[PDB]
């Protein structure tokens, strides 16, 4: 977070799969492996997401055959809040201690 | 800012964290009635995989919104998802609604909601109103806490309850200090509610929809 | 996993937390010294080429992971399908200095050359980024000249950089970008 | 040091493959990543 | 009337039971690959609540019905009741088709049908329908069985297999004999067919229908 | 060796029963493992071949043996009679992957290629068949292209399938089908 | 696996030749192979 102390706000972290597309409403997303949590002292905050998928692999490159993606499609909402609209809630990104990478590919890329 | 208090209560696969924290409270029980009934011979069995959080909301707790206001919630009630199937496919059994409530604002406004888990029922007296401090509750301020969470064991007239026709479990917060958005306080608190329905075993079941 | 986050101090989280269980990952791909032998071929702009670095395509497996971590040692494993004989010279030796026989003059075969070559800067160190299309003229590791080379490829050896760079690659556009894998 | 899988003394002496790295008298990023808490600024519940 | 032979098998609540019983067969597997795999994380949980029998019909096994006839059932299918909620709210997912094949007539036919339990497939050649005896497969005849069974582990490509577009496991009764009503024997046989998922656990899961 | 049949329980018979004895039989042979070790010469279609094994004649042996165990595992020895460098891309990756010189990029010679290959499914298992001509986009062992591959063999290594499938052949039709052995 | 009768280690290193079989934690056919009885269902004579 970044506003204000006189900006209190809360937001939520959906996670679903393949098989049907990601929902709009935390109401219905409450249904997938999700967590809420609220502004305080500390600011920071990093979810792992779970390694699911058949093969215990998949993919890292895409098709337009794969626009189901093999997957999921990871999907953040947003609770309530107060005097808290229009803060900024930057989300990064690290490996969690469970990823792994294998088979070098090079080709192309800038 | 303080002695410091944070806190993140997992449920099967859902968590809800929070920092103004406050602590809880557990009322009537903290355990839960033998589960292993004669009514139930045997026949029951754990189905700890629906136990976790959902989504309803509570009303919007205005400024004017008088001292009254007390937003009822019943427990059980529809379930788009596992819990509700399960009572679908299911007659007979019984659980214990976690909920931890949350109430937006900031730590600059006025008032009190009051939150309370209470039993069988049908209605209550306004004057009467005046206790709900006698069932599992919570007092919610944002000067102290943005979370209420109290959670409930099972009560119900028997060991396994019945919900097609049947809800003992009610949750109300009723407006004890109205709200002051102030100078710089926040402008409006839409009072959310997270639950989680656990220790739940079943017992029963019906044909299907064909 | 909460913590304080002006603080920047590594405050990972991990599956465990509301669920799940953690795997052992066996990373030995994204091993650095691993994946960084395996000869990348930059064109040999004529006969007289400087094995330097920043020479070959920035888009490159080898050259990309190069241009990801400021500084560097490594050895070198050249490739040179070419014509006449290939006459290396060592760093800072004079331009003219490659040319004489006696100089490591390898003989033509059939088809391009396979030798080894070390690391000679005079720093303990290089780098592919100096901040003193502008780096220093002691940041090549030889020399070659032959009389027509047609293929240059470095196999760099032994590798390992300090210090890391910016990762980033192919800008799609759908938020997933679409291209042809291998099928059946 | 990549793909290195010879059983022999890849034959030329150890002085002649590699430059021999002089001393003197992950390193580092291992050591800041070898340390990052997936605890709870709180207390776990439920 | 012989060495004497009855047998019963119970699924969670559902208990087949049998006279004219023959035994069974496993093919294949017996156990089950370590279901505690990478690609579910932990994430993955034991249901066996919806382990159990539902019924479906097969063909009707009748004089004319030529030396092929072989109703096929594919395995996963249609489920009205549990383990199909759970397809519904699942995606990944693995278990083993118990399958407990029965077939009334009597003890004065003639003929036999051909029970097999084969994995990944999309069609076969009338030739190589010769050699079902190859894969977790029974042989029914009147004259000492009414019962098949045969109970099915788990193959799927990968540890837990997916059911919303793939049913790894398929069911077949060619008629390797064609039936003969005869004198005094039965007038016809509806070949019934009841089933049972076992050792199962789920990982994964969606929003919901709102 | 009579016994109950509708229960299909292994009840083989052998000589001894009525008479003689039985011997000591060496199928080194028909091992699984032994007669899948040996190339088979599957059509390399053009240049960007991709290392699937339902291509090869469903009616050779390292084929058809090939085509009588649904599930299966190995790796692969691969041949190459053909022109350019072949410059084989793993699995998954990118179909355009295959050209950059820096991946696998072998340099001809006189005449083939033979290489090692691992095999490289994000899948445990691999399947000729599988029920979800409309097989799976995983279920290649990578990919080739040179310039113009002309033998495409695949000795297919540390083999070993699960499961079976129908076995049959040559439909005769004088209950004894007639072809020309090897005669002095 | 099938016709390696080299005296050596092959040369080249092991996990280099085919790829490393990670575990977890005829195997089945020959299970029920083994197990076909010759007997008789009556008694022998003669």
């Amino acid at each position: 977070f970044t506003g204000p102390t006189d900006a209190k706000a809360r937001y939520m972290i959906a996670y679903a799969p393949p098989g049907m597309e990601p929902p709009k409403t935390p109401e219905a997303a409450a249904h997938c492996i999700h967590a809420e949590w609220d502004t305080g002292l500390n600011s920071k905050f990093t979810f792992s997401i779970p390694y699911l998928s058949a093969a215990d692999y998949a993919y890292t490159a895409s098709d337009t055959a794969e626009t189901t993606n093999v997957q999921g499609w990871v999907c953040l909402f947003q609770i309530t809040h107060g005097k808290a609209d229009g803060d900024a809630l930057v989300v990064l990104a690290s490996a969690g201690k469970d990823f792994e990478l294998r088979l070098p590919v090079d080709a192309r890329t800038q | 800012l303080l002695e410091d208090r944070i806190l993140t209560t997992r449920n099967g696969h859902t968590t809800s964290t929070t920092q103004s924290s406050v602590g809880v409270t557990y009322g009537y029980a903290t355990a839960e009635d033998f589960v292993s009934g004669p009514n139930t011979s045997g026949l029951e069995t754990r189905v700890a995989q629906a136990e976790r959080f959902f989504k309803t909301h509570l009303f919007d707790w205005v400024t004017s919104d008088p001292f009254g206001r007390c937003h009822l919630l019943e427990l059980p009630t529809d379930h788009k998802g596992v819990y509700g199937y399960l009572t679908d496919s299911y007659a007979y059994m019984r659980n214990g609604w976690d909920v931890e409530v949350t109430a937006v604002g900031n730590q600059f406004n006025g008032g009190c909601l009051l939150v309370a888990m209470v039993p069988e029922l049908c209605s209550i007296q306004k004057r009467e109103l005046y206790q709900l401090t006698l069932f599992p509750h919570q007092f919610i301020n944002p000067r102290t806490n943005m979370t209420a969470h109290i959670t409930v064991p099972f009560v119900g007239v028997n060991r396994y309850d019945q919900y097609k026709v049947h809800k003992p479990w009610t949750l109300v917060v009723m407006v004890v200090a109205p709200l002051t958005v102030n100078s710089e306080g926040a402008p409006q608190i839409k009072v959310y509610a997270n639950i989680a329905p656990t220790n739940v075993h079943v017992a029963g079941e019906f044909p299907s929809k064909e | 996993t909460t913590s304080a986050g002006e603080s920047a101090d590594p405050v990972t989280a991990t599956v465990e937390n509301y669920g799940g269980e953690t795997q052992v990952q066996r990373r030995q791909h994204t091993d650095v010294s691993f994946i960084l032998d395996r000869f990348v071929k930059v064109t040999p702009k004529d006969q007289i080429n400087v094995l330097d670095l920043m020479q070959t395509p920035a888009h490159t497996l080898v050259g990309a992971l190069l241009r990801t971590a400021t500084y560097y040692f490594a050895d070198l494993e050249v490739a040179v399908k070419h014509e006449g004989n290939l006459t290396w010279v060592p760093n800072g030796a004079p331009e003219a200095a490659l040319d004489n026989t006696t100089n490591p003059t390898a003989y033509h075969k059939a088809p391009l050359t396979r030798l080894a070559l070390p690391y000679t800067a005079p720093h303990r160190v290089l780098a592919t980024v100096y901040n003193g299309r502008a780096l220093p003229t002691s940041f090549n590791y030889g020399a070659i000249k032959a009389t027509r080379v047609t293929e240059l490829l470095y196999r760099m050896k032994r590798a390992e950089t300090y210090c890391p760079r910016p990762l980033l690659a192919i800008h799609p556009d759908q938020a997933r970008h679409k291209q042809k894998i291998v099928a059946p | 040091s990549g793909n290195t899988g010879s059983i022999i003394n890849n034959y030329y002496m150890q002085q002649y493959q590699n430059s021999m790295d002089t001393q003197l008298g992950n390193d580092w990023f291992s050591k800041l990543a070898s340390s990052a808490f997936s605890g709870l600024f709180g207390a776990l519940l439920a």
